């Protein structure tokens, strides 16, 4: 009931993360981010923290998208 | 020779765990009995920054459900009749490396807590009193049952749920 | 005057024994009932080196299920309500000498297990918690029942089989 | 007054006892019901060097099968859910004295073989573990079966009939 | 107002009752169904000296034959699958008070035994080991059946009669 | 809508009901089959003061003979071979509201006593021992028999017919 | 046989109840009295007591006549 | 290939059920032996949201009318002479998917009244005492009987009428 | 004996199965209201609740007249 | 085969009870000595111990004759 | 010396039999009383490749119709009045080898059905419950009377023809 | 009523069973398929399901004609 | 099968006993040998030592024939 | 399927075990070397290295053919 969190929330993780892991990841693509906003997340801003953390490591290029999301989400 | 990974879903569940390398977070590990579990976690901590690290494996279900939390985490003296010295752990056995959990669901509510506790801080306490000990034990849950359904039962800490649930994988049968 | 072993198979088998002298390897012996199973074992033992050191025989249909993993091995105080001191072990009575399983298919997939690992280790802990002891005991396993068979029913652990399948003497009715 | 025997073949086995009396290799009495067997226990006993000693009589019929391996001998504590302290023993109470078991065919094999180990070696252990307590009782078996049949029926040791079957009395319907 | 006794037989059997009174030998009472023994043994213990003490009335048909010898005197713990505590007893209940036991030639002949003993010793055990116990209860037996007879039928003891026959009361119908 | 009452016996019939209301007194109802008889409890009880508490209806009938004297009551453990629990009972169930137990006459003539004892006393106990529960519960018999008869049959105690006789309504067919 | 307690008793009872559930039942009419006389009683004080637990209860004014009792007795 | 229908009133039929699909209310079957009542109940669960789900299909002929209220449901032990185990039921084994009662009319009263308290609860009990067990399955019966008629003969339940006859289908000879 | 009930209640069981099987079920024509109106209902309010649940999933376009309904009534 | 124990016997018993329970009972009658030595006394001194346990509870002045024996013998 | 086979028609059917040695399809055989039918099974299983293994030979008219259901398969415990056990069957005791199902219009539609799904399935259950045993057991039905018939009088299950009717084999008088 | 189907499915089975038994059977001749598609095949393909694995194993050469199956059909 | 072992194991056991139980006993007389010899000695050795404890204790003179022997043997 | 290891580990084995019970043992025959080679080896190495240790054992001479190994695969 924050849709206008979850993008920025995300973009924060994905930032803390990528910096954790020493990941070339810059964020989320708009088939991503539109994903990130319909999931119900019903663990909320934690299981979008892991999500996330989990969604960086898994990250092969710059961005996600529906690719490693799904694989969740 | 080698070890065996060659269908699809497998041929991948090998790389999600290559990439994991660099990790720390637990991961909770979820397929039918047989399935390799165990022989992911395994292979989890022979790729992870801590392979060279000692493995603690231990079947939750292979100790009795009230002596777990006597054995998992450590003991402090007289409390308990009889003890020989504060009792150690497999947590602090396992400090420093992996602490392979398997059998998740059949953890008792009060270890359940008192994991989720250790998760988060890393600091834990033998019976009552306060955390004297420090330790950096990746914890590597395994279980076959479904997680979800036993937090609707109650019999399974959610919050303990998502802690775990940071990295998630799933054997197909 | 002296024993009986008089028919070729037996003429046979009497000298596997003693060529199996100088050896300490397990033995599985596999026979009917009567057919003189425990009366190798015990000839076996009156051959190898340890002639002279005990001979451990215990039948593990002789103790219920729930105990055998408290009299075979030991046991670490305070773990079962009542605890007179840590107990000893048919492993540690047995140390410096044979210790003959008698019907080992009766042994639990628990047992089977932690015999396993004193098989290859020699190195075993009574109860939870660690090894701090040292057994030198040469295995002598003896059932009637078809070993193989019960690997395919899941009963009988399959690397305990070939461990102490090093070397097998199969009595003839 | 006095108590009764007159006839020629009891006339006979009054003497019998008589001399035996310095004796205390068990012995074994056989007859149909009621003809007097406990009664020559007793008589046995009151001649024997240990009459001012106890007599522990006790019938194996009034016992179920599976609680006699508890009470004729005794119990080592917390074994079997619940145990006020490891049970002391119907050998233990008739240590110094007789112990007149009678029916004996009903008693299981388990127990058979006990009692053989108890009337060579003399010493016994409640439960599993070892021997700790020094117990000197003469055994007296009195049975209203034919025991040698039962060693063909597989359902009486013929080794724990020859020693019971050291001084062997039959009583006449 | 008050009670019921006006034929001559009976005008008798009251004052027998009342003279009676300063004993404590056990009482027979015999007469067909419905004639007034569970009337007289009331009115025998509202007599005794013993009257302002318990009465603990209990039919021998009113409970299986195989748990009778489990409540009369009591039951020592873990001797059959579940016991909660070593039971009591409707002995140690009446302990200081009388203890009707009605239709008596209902009792097995392990418990007509049982009795027995615990009427002239007066100590009894719950089950196998020994009495620990002090009970002080006046027995009163009541039964319609012909205790004679059951003598010659085996059914029931005889000395375990003429212990209970110290004093006979017969109701006629 | 409502309820159907308008015969001048029922136009009664429904105001006893009404006046009884203030009131626990056990009830006697008897009427042919189908007259209502369960139809007037059931409205006894929402009338009286105990409406909004529980009414636990039984039917004698639906029970064999031999397990009702375990299931109005309840069972302690271990007394009849398998007990997961000492069984709760119908009577606990009904503690604090009605037991309306259908059909009385079919009552056998050890429950019917051990009935009689719980409506005056108010305790009972499960099996052979004594009363360790409180049970509050109104007792209401219907039956479509005639009571008096089967006193003379003596099928039906008698004191347990004016115990229960207390307040008494008839349904005409 | 002691008709001469019927009326003590019952009066007894009536008290009792009538105090027991709170009911402005001060005691029986004549020939009410006559009627709890003739009855045989075969339970006795017991049915006696009942019958008027009873008729205090079944009780609408102040007293009892054959009206509430003939219901049994 | 395919399956059979063409005439009209079975052209319809077959629609009837493909309606009925998307529902869970019971639905009574009627037709002549061998009509295809049974291939219609198996159509509407092929064709109901649970096809994948099981179809447990019984005769209610097939089984002894006094065991079928111990097969349906299910049994808590001890309360027939010998039980394993609380039997389990067609009702448990059906949960999660269509139960096929053929030939309603064979049902006793006793269980026509159990099965109407099942399909409106959901919720059963093995014997005397309570529900435990959550069973989700779908009513089908089928008779070849006039349920009606029998309605006045008394040998069967009306309410138990309405309730499965929510959906209603007749097959015509 | 309350045919002033039957159209009121039908409607209340028309709503609430139209709204249980996503039915686009708005209710019963003349020719229907009057059948159900005729019809004896021995099963009363019960009866009609099945008969209609019945006719809401035999229901094919919006309303219900005859047709569905004489399949039972 | 005693009946030279019967007499002495039962005159010992005779005195242990009426000491027991402070009866004033000296002895039994000529009449009565004459039953306990013809009565066969199966349960033998046993049953004489009871026998007279019994009579002497029974009886009333300071002897013992046919009277309170033929109660039992 | 050897058996009887010379005419053309059988100088065949031996070599029909030789060919289905190879084989474990059900073989139904048809002839006159007398004519060979059971002599021919027994060959059939002579040259199986099953000889060594039992054959199970029962005259399905050598049993009353209703325990036929009862020996054939097997008995589930307390199911009739009276069960010493849950009883085997002549298909357990015919598992691994033949089962030779003489004369078998005279089955009863129950079983004619419940062999059927033997042949298809392989398990059976012992009355009602499921299935818990494993047998391999070759049919081998042969009856006097002409099958096709019997399917249009309804005496036999058709589709249980079919499934028999693998290998036919017809004895010429 | 398929007689396109009989052909086929028989060669179908005639392979399953040829394998089965291990037999040389490489199919039927001719005469043989004509017969198949005459049978009335009551039992349909259940019936000859049966009838070729019974005439798998009385083969004898490589093929089947009239010879083995006159013997059923 | 060693029946020359019979006398020779007897005479030792007889000595055993006459001296355990301190009886006069010197040894079997010829009777008595032969009848140990012709025993089949089921239990052996063992049988033997206890008919002979048996019979040493039995004793009365200074020798053992088929007198206690036949007893048992 | 690695026939090509169990020829070399074989002969590991046999060397390990020769010289751990002092067996004059040079190695395998070519008769036996053959079925080593043609056992399936469930076991694999494992049930070789058993195979082997014992048949060194057993072992009479200076080397092992389908003698003592047969004894086992
Ligand atoms: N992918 C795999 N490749 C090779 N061996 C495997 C694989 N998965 C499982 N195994 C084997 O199967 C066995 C079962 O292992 P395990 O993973 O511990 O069971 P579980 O999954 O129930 O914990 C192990 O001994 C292992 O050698
Ligand atoms: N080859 C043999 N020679 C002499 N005695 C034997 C021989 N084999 C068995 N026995 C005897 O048979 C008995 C059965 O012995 P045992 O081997 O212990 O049974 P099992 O083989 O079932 O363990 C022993 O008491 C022993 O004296
Ligand atoms: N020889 C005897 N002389 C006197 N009484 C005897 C004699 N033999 C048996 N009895 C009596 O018979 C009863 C039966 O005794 P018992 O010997 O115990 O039976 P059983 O021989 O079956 O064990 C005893 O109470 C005893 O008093
Ligand atoms: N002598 C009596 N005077 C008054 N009432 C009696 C008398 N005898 C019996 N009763 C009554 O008869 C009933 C039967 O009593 P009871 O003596 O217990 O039967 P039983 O003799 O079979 O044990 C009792 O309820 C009691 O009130
Ligand atoms: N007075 C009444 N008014 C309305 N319905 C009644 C009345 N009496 C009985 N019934 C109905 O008749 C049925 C029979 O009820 P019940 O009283 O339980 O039978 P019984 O009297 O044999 O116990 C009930 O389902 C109930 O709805
Ligand atoms: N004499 C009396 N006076 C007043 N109330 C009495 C009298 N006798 C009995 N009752 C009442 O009647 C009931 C009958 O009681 P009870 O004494 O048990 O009768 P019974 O004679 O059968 O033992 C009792 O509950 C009591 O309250
Ligand atoms: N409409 C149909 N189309 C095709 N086959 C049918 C049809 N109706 C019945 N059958 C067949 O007839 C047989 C009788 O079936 P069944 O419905 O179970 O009998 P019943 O109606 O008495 O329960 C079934 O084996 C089925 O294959
Ligand atoms: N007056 C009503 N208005 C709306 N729905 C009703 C009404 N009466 C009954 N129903 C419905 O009809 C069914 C009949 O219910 P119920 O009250 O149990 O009938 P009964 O009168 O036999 O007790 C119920 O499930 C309920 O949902
Ligand atoms: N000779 C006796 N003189 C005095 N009292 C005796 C005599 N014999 C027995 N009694 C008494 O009779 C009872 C019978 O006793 P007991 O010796 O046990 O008999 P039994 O011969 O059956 O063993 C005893 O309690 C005792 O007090
Ligand atoms: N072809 C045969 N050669 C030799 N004996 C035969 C032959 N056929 C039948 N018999 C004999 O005839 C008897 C009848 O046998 P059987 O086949 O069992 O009868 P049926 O055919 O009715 O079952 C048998 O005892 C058997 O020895
Ligand atoms: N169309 C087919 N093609 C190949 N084999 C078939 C075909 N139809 C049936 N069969 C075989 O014939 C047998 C008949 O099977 P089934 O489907 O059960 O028949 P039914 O129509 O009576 O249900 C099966 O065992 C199957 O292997
Ligand atoms: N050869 C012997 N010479 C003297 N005594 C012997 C001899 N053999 C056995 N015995 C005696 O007989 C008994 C039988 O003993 P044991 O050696 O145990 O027999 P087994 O052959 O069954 O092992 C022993 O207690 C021993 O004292």
């Amino acid at each position: 009931e924050r849709k206008e969190d979850i993008i920025p929330l995300a973009n924060h993780f994905l930032k803390k993360f990528s910096r954790k892991y020493a990941k070339e990841v810059e964020g989320f693509t708009k088939s991503a981010q539109e994903l990130l906003l319909s999931y119900p997340w019903y663990g909320n801003v934690r299981e979008l923290k892991n999500v996330i953390e989990r969604a960086v490591l898994f990250s092969e290029g710059k961005f996600i998208d529906r690719g490693e999301l799904s694989c969740l989400v | 020779e080698e070890y065996v990974f060659e269908s699809p879903k497998m041929k991948e569940i090998l790389e999600k765990i290559k990439k994991i390398s660099c990790a720390e977070c637990p991961v909770l590990i979820t397929g039918e009995s047989g399935v390799g579990k165990e022989v992911v976690a395994r292979l989890i901590h022979k790729l992870s920054d801590r392979s060279k690290e000692p493995f603690v494996a231990l079947n939750v279900a292979s100790i009795p459900r009230d002596i777990f939390e006597a054995e998992l985490f450590g003991y402090e003296k007289g409390a308990f009749t009889g003890a020989v010295s504060s009792k150690e752990g497999f947590f602090e056995l396992a400090d420093g490396g992996t602490l392979f959990l398997d059998e998740i669901g059949e953890l008792s509510l009060e270890a359940q807590a008192k994991l989720l506790r250790v998760i988060e801080s890393g600091k834990f306490y033998r019976l009552g009193g306060r955390k004297e000990i420090e330790v950096n034990v990746r914890i590597l849950a395994a279980t076959n049952r479904n997680i979800k359904e036993l937090v609707k039962e109650g019999k399974f800490r959610e919050d303990l749920y998502y802690r775990l649930g940071v990295i998630e994988i799933e054997i197909p049968p």
